């Protein structure tokens, strides 16, 4: 079946918080804001992109 | 057995690989093949459509019927003796090619570089035994005009009018069972993990059925446009679109530019990215250095070549090469079809990334390749994600209904498409404001710039991912969709003042 | 006589092909190509522009003086030895050219594929010695520096400030007699039956011609923009396009390379079409194996040619070859031409389809080439229908004065120019609102991507007629086309409503 | 002393031509190299960005540590018998090429037109001996992985994960001095008159310093996209992008397909336009005649080469051909940077272009080439002009605030680089409305099309200024400037009369 | 002189009536109306292209 | 130090009116108005080139 969506700019932050701690701090690849980087803590993408893992179910058959 | 095709193909045909003769294994992928259900004949919507003159070469096993005139019963050599004068260069680029010396293949001694054909004939001749067009001590004498275009190894006379075919991909299988079942297995290594593509596609095996199930293709009524299209996607139905007849040569096909007319063009520039990529103008700098008649598995060593080319780099799979071109992909060319992106990262992904750093380590360091190909997929993504912003603004002023033109211009796309935004259709199709210029743009920015900018990225040409095609022009895209998008905002804030001013 | 030169030409000459000998069928040939009234000179519009520079290499016979420095009087030998220091390159490439070698052409022996050239050779002594500029005994010794550059066979001194000119192809057509009439006869077989271009033309024999009667060539300050064009339109004038100065190879000019300079670009892109296509593709996997030296009408046998080039499908007529490459024409580029398209089924243009069968069969069958030819005539009248809807929409506005600035900010264009509707003007001059984006976007769609799309056709590349030029671009316009006609009639709905409520 | 480095770089490296050994040179040149303040390490904005795994071979000097695994300790054989599975075409590539043979260099004969590397091997030999890397009586036995790799002669065992590097620009230098001397020199030799690039600039000695120099290159989050303008600007650290890893042919690097992959794009179509000119595609037609294994001092005549090349033209300056591009370079590829159409006729580009006369005069006249050279520099003004007429019309929307968004939704570009109009930034980032359109589409109209525009003067492709690059696509930036201007001054008129109805 | 204009549907209308009887519909090679390809009555489209060839009188001088 | 600009139209005008008395009259090599190409007098134009000159003063080392 079908995965959960992940948009370009979460699938780029969750590969950039590979390794990391969750309270760890990456540069956005993609967003700025206020005329800087976004800043993405690592806890919050990877709690993302996990609970589209969930709604994925049996589609993801396992990976990063 | 066939050891280069496999398991999956096999159990596909329910054939067990280590009992299935020739003939069982030609008939079941033939059966396959020929099976309107798995591809053949005029597909789903073949009520839309209708061939034109040209279409009898394109699809020969649905609309091949042999030529009125000239009435001729002709043998083996009459074939050549009236052909030297009809069709003058086939007959001469037929005659040096190897179908046409099958002695010298025979003689070929084991310290020569093309000593493979030998072996490779002696395949041929016992898979035409097996199916019992060749005797058990019987030599297949050539491969001539009569062989492809009537029926292999025939000793008795061709009805011009009646039994001349186009030689179909099962054609040249009935000898090059290999290459044919290498070829089909493409249907049965492609599986997607989660659909991203139907099963066995994008590939070679199911070009032809990917063009002929793509509504527009079948729906609009610009025929020859069409079959424009038709042109790049006969794969499926003959084998010399990269050896080409009448040479069929195989050193012709390991050749870049074989690939190039197909490869090419602003949905994917492969043929431009990679010519325009150190390899690529390495492999142009190089190529009167390198031996291309070796084969692909001895391209690097006693072929002297040292830059990669497109067959190289597409038909190697752990070490082995075959006509299967589909085991490595990960990114199939357009990075926003639903779920390739979210696929990068998973397992299946990663396998056929490992598999990818095997090529590329027959030259560089797997660090140095794994460095790049990270590269490649945080590029695309990076691409994806200026698309995505962009396609966000476009697509909410569909469902808002304030496209240029949405309510009272937007005529339905012929049948039997349904209407939609930004869909493949509108590629080939417009009429009125169907489409809008904005959804048109960001359409393109997808299914051109960004799949440009990815395969900029694969093939290593910077400037086709920087300036030239991708961010550059994905660059300009967003900024015309945010300057419309205001512009459109701002006229329909003086609109409602205009219509303030009307209720007095 | 000269048996490639049609019958046309000796009727346009006045002279009996029965009769007429070199001389007086040279003379015939200079005084038509050289009188202004045939296209010599700075043409009707002169006044309004004038040489640059480079002009006077681009036009000899108008603009050349030879240089005032350096002051020598120059026997033969010294031309070679002053310029092995001045221009080092040029000698050592005369040196080597058969223009220097005329003894090994002498000595060719039958069994040369080259020995062809020995005929021809006699064949230029025999036109020189019917000129009166070599004795009936004497052999041509060489074609050297003295001989181009001042005086044919010249024996004693020449002074570099008086009698140096630059080799026009008039030059050239004292020795080439053959070629250079075959050249100028195109002045006389293209001959569109409804005058849908000027007689004559399209030609190499009259590019230059058409260049220097293009209004905005004549009118535009931008000389040196200008001259660009002129730098394509030299043909006329001199006979180094092809097989350049100063080998002068006629290998040189068979490969499609010497005419890709020209025929290339956004309103013609036969290089980019053709080297895409099979043929062309084809042609660079194989340049190496053929032998480029062997004449065209030898180049599929001898040569070992077997994908078609420019000069061996353009210069080919009824199984001859010759230097002109008008007479299978049909649609001559731009689909859009008033008559062209109407003339499509004529018997005329027929005659030519039938022609072209001929040129494509020596290698496909004729049910092939014609399956081809016909789907190239319904593809490009395809993408001309496209176009004609689109030009409608804009043309109507232009009559109904509404395009943007129409009325307010849309400036005549320079002298001698008329103001008009998408005029090709608009393509290298623009001022204010002459041209409105909308006029230029259609006129570029039928000048650009239309004519694209049936250069794509004509050379086989599917890419090139479909997602890449032709329909797909032609598609864009279209919608932004239609996308701008809305917007403007919302607009102008919004000021009569604001017009309205300031009626009060 | 060095013949060929100019007088300029000894006297910044504060050395004596005449007594500075090989050592002291080299020193010399490394210090200065090495040096921040002269352009090493990550430059002014290294604050703002970090390198990707890829870094560590774009800039080795500053990111590249070895792997840590394998772990081994390794002799010079060591390194071929693993890596000839493990890297296996670097080691095929490496050993047949000239570092794997100095045997054979040694052995060439004077009359051999190869000869030269006889002498570039002495010369080698005695700057690694000046360096203490070689006995005075030790020959140089070869260049292998371990010289490259971890040190020059090194004679005992390196550790995999602590010694290797890779080989940047002053490795290459230990031996090639002459040639990284000649590269540097490019420091000292392109010295603007009135600083209209930073001294050294453009040049391959500081490509890299101006990637990282360049804003936008520091301040977007798309590492992946910058990196591909990386790729192009390795020169700087690395002497491997024109003669490439493993082979190091000189005879690679002389064909014009070596500068390709950099000098080819939107803004600087180098490779397009000289591909297409005559001169290119003599080159291309005339390529398998050549010999490119002479040095380009001997290419005109030893070599049997007649149309010139980018190598051919680019490195020769007064008769004498060394690694320093920059001491002709008068337009430096963007016509519109402050100062440079100016002085254009200054005495300090006049000198340039009587270096460029002596170029084109090794094979046309000085007056052909000169009234050449008049039409680009005339050529490139009036395209120039065109650019000016549409900036000023963009810029004054700019400066009175009335692009789209420009107040409303135009959010300021990433630190550190600072709101503008029209800059290079807003090529590779936007967002919302900066930039606005029309000020993409001027900035492009400069940056891309104006380009383009003098590379195709430059490098005598008429398609490439006229139709196809430069004028037309100016023209049309020009017509959509005027027509969007033209529409934006009617909707604030609109605005006005509705702002009037509601004062009332 | 001049032949009277005849639009590319036209023309290609007329050589999609090729051989066919008057009576015979072949569907538009260029149109679309109400999501569906526009059909063509060949009579029709012969009747269209002889009364312009009858305009452009000697100026047509054979063909189909 | 930074030369004083001169538009390219200028430039143009500059190089066209080299050798050129002060009274001749070139061609604009830019301008079109009202259906001509614009005419230029020579001295206006060395007058307009040489002012910049002045105003660039040192960073002008010599030329045309
Ligand atoms: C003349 C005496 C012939 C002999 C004997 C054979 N062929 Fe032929 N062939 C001939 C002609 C004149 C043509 C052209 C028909 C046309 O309208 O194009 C052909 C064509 C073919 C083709 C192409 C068929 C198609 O649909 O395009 C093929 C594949 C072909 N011929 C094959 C062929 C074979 C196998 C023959 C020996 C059994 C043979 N030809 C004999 C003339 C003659
Ligand atoms: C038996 C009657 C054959 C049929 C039908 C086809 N091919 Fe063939 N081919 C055959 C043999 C015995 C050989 C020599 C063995 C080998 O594989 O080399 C070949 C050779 C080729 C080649 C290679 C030619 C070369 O480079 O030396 C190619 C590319 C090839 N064959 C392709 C091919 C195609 C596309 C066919 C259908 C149109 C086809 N063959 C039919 C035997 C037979
Ligand atoms: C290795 C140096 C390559 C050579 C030479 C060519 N290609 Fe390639 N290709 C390569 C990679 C690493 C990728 C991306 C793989 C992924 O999905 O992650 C591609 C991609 C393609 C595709 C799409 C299929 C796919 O594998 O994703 C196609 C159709 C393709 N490339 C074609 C192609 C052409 C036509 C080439 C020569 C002109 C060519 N490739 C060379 C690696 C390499
Ligand atoms: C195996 C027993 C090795 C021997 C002995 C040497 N090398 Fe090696 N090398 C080896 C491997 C398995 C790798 C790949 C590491 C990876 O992750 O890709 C390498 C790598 C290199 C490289 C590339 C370094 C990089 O950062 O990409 C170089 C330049 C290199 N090796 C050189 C080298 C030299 C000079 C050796 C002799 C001193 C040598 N190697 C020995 C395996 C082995
Ligand atoms: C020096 C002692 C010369 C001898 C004797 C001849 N030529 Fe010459 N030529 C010479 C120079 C220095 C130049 C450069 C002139 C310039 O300003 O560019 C030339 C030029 C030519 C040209 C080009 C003319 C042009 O308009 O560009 C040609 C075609 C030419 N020369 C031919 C030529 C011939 C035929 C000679 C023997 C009769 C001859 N040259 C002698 C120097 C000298
Ligand atoms: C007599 C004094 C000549 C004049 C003037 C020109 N050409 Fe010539 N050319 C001449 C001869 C006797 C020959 C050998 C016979 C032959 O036709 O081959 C040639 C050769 C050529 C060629 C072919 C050279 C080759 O490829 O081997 C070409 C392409 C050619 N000539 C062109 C040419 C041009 C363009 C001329 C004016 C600039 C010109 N020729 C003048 C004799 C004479
Ligand atoms: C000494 C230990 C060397 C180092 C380090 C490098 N090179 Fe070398 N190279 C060396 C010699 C003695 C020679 C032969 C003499 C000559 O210059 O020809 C070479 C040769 C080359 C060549 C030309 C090879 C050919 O085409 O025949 C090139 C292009 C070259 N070298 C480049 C090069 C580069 C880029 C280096 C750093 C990565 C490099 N060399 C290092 C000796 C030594
Ligand atoms: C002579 C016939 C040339 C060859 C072959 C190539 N180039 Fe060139 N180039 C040439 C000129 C006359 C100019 C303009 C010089 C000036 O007035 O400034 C250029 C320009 C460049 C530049 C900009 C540097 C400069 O000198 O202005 C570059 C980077 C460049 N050319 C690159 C280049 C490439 C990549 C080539 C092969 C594809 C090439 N040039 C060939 C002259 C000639």
């Amino acid at each position: 079946s079908s995965l959960a969506p992940i948009s370009a700019k979460d699938m780029l932050d969750y590969l950039a918080c590979k390794d990391k701690k969750p309270t760890d701090v990456v540069k956005s690849h993609t967003e700025v804001e206020n005329g800087k980087i976004v800043r993405v803590k690592c806890g919050d993408i990877v709690a993302l992109v996990q609970k589209a893992r969930e709604q994925s179910g049996d589609a993801w058959q396992g990976g990063y | 057995d066939i050891s280069t095709v496999p398991d999956e193909t096999y159990d596909a045909l329910k054939l067990d690989r280590g009992k299935a003769t020739p003939k069982e294994t030609y008939e079941a992928l033939v059966k396959r093949y020929k099976d309107p259900a798995h591809g053949a004949g005029k597909g789903t919507m073949g009520d839309y459509w209708e061939p034109i003159a040209i279409s009898i070469y394109m699809d020969p096993n649905t609309f091949y019927k042999p030529p009125v005139s000239p009435k001729e019963v002709a043998e083996r050599k009459d074939c050549v003796e009236c052909h030297s004068d009809e069709t003058p260069v086939w007959v001469r680029a037929w005659k040096r090619s190897t179908h046409a010396n099958l002695d010298k293949i025979r003689n070929l001694k084991s310290d020569d570089p093309l000593y493979y054909k030998k072996g490779k004939l002696e395949e041929v001749e016992n898979n035409l035994r097996s199916m019992g067009k060749l005797g058990e001590k019987e030599t297949l004498k050539e491969v001539g005009c009569i062989d492809c275009h009537v029926d292999v190894n025939k000793k008795d006379k061709a009805d011009h009018t009646k039994d001349i075919r186009m030689p179909t991909a099962d054609t040249c299988g009935t000898c090059h069972l290999r290459e044919f079942a290498e070829r089909e297995s493409e249907r049965d290594t492609m599986v997607w993990p989660n659909g991203q593509w139907p099963a066995g596609r994008p590939s070679h095996a199911l070009d032809y059925t990917a063009n002929i199930e793509t509504t527009v293709w079948a729906a609009m009524p610009q025929r020859e446009v069409a079959e424009g299209c038709t042109m790049c996607h006969t794969n499926q139905n003959k084998c010399d679109n990269c050896h080409t007849r009448h040479e069929f040569s195989a050193a012709e096909s390991r050749k870049p530019e074989a690939c190039a007319t197909c490869h090419s063009g602003v949905d994917h520039n492969n043929w431009e990215a990679y010519t325009m990529s150190k390899h690529g103008k390495l492999a142009e700098m190089n190529r009167d250095k390198w031996n291309w008649e070796v084969r692909l598995k001895d391209a690097f060593s006693k072929g002297g070549q040292n830059a990669p080319t497109c067959a190289a780099c597409h038909m190697e799979y752990e070490g082995e090469y075959t006509h299967n071109i589909t085991r490595k992909t990960r990114w199939a060319n357009y990075p926003f079809v639903p779920g390739i992106a979210e696929n990068i990262t998973s397992d299946w992904s990663e396998a056929r990334l490992d598999s990818w750093v095997l090529t590329c380590t027959q030259c560089h360091s797997e660090r140095f390749a794994r460095s790049y190909l990270d590269l490649m997929d945080k590029g695309t993504l990076e691409g994806l994600a200026k698309y995505q912003e962009a396609n966000a603004i476009v697509h909410k002023m569909y469902e808002d209904g304030t496209l240029t033109g949405q309510k009272t211009n937007r005529p339905n796309p012929p049948e039997p498409e349904k209407p939609g935004f930004g869909i493949f259709t509108q590629l080939f199709w417009s009429k009125g404001n169907n489409p809008a210029s904005l959804e048109l743009k960001v359409l393109e920015m997808a299914e051109n710039n960004l799949a440009k900018m990815h395969v900029g990225l694969a093939h290593v040409n910077p400037g086709g991912w920087t300036y030239t095609e991708g961010w550059g022009p994905m660059n300009r895209a967003y900024v015309e969709i945010q300057d419309e998008y205001t512009k459109m905002q701002e006229l329909s804030a003086l609109q409602a003042r205009v219509n303030k001013l009307e209720g007095k």
